[PDB]
């Protein structure tokens, strides 16, 4: 019953971080500890958000997930391990999702996993369920791109598809960066026809 | 057990959301304490899988 007043509330929130960040020497926003607080934040929020399954958490992780995807470009050299899972946990939720909603938030938390990688090299020794992880980017890449190919197909909207497509495809091209030896790159495209 | 077993495997043991490999095998090794079983029993099922 709550609920209109803490979503203003968070709208208030989100554009005053949003105002603070475009200007943060007005806002006094050079604190990279305040930085880092508000991004984690922002994050954990998304994904508690996210994990509820029973059309509202919805709107408001959308909402909050633009809000961290500006956050973390503006503050990438200010902004790893516990990210990674969790942002596994979100996508393992994200794919549990009914898929007509859950696009942009699957983009979203991609482009996270991206920035979460991309902000240390990492061998796959040190990436927490990497088996799973690429075993659900395969699942995902596979479906979607099933999907885009049945949409182009039925062209005989345009630039979304290809967007998540060259996405995941970056995505999965960096995993096998990760992993040089192929073996279980191996024991993935032996489990599947990509 | 072990033909029961090295079937579902030989389904799902391509998506690990549904092969808990890790439980899956802490059971099985609890069974075999349980009866006593050739200890051979957990390595060659999941191999065979």
């Amino acid at each position: 019953n709550s609920l209109t007043e803490y979503q203003q509330l968070l709208s208030a929130w989100r554009m005053f971080l949003i105002v603070a960040t475009h200007n943060a020497d007005v806002m006094h926003l050079t604190n990279p500890e305040v930085r880092q607080k508000l991004f984690k934040d922002i994050l954990g929020g998304t994904q508690a958000l996210l994990v509820v399954p029973r059309v509202a958490c919805m709107h408001l992780s959308s909402m909050l997930c633009t809000v961290m995807i500006i956050l973390l470009r503006r503050w990438k050299n200010d902004l790893p391990e516990d990210i990674l899972n969790s942002l596994t946990q979100i996508l393992e939720g994200v794919l549990q999702r009914d898929q007509q909603l859950v696009e942009k938030t699957k983009a979203q938390i991609f482009s996270a996993l991206i920035s979460v990688l991309e902000m240390k090299p990492m061998k796959a020794s040190e990436i927490p369920q990497y088996s799973q992880l690429l075993l659900n980017v395969c699942e995902t890449l596979q479906e979607e791109v099933v999907s885009l190919v049945d949409h182009t197909r039925h062209e005989v909207q345009k630039d979304q598809r290809d967007g998540v497509c060259v996405l995941g495809l970056h995505l999965a091209k960096e995993l096998c960066e990760a992993d040089e030896e192929g073996d279980q790159w191996q024991q993935v495209l032996r489990k599947l026809p990509v | 057990l072990h033909l029961k077993i090295t079937s579902l495997g030989k389904i799902y043991a391509s998506t690990p959301r549904y092969f808990p490999l890790e439980f899956l095998v802490k059971y099985l090794e609890q069974q075999v304490c349980n009866f006593s079983w050739d200890a051979g029993f957990v390595t060659y099922t999941m191999q065979e899988i």
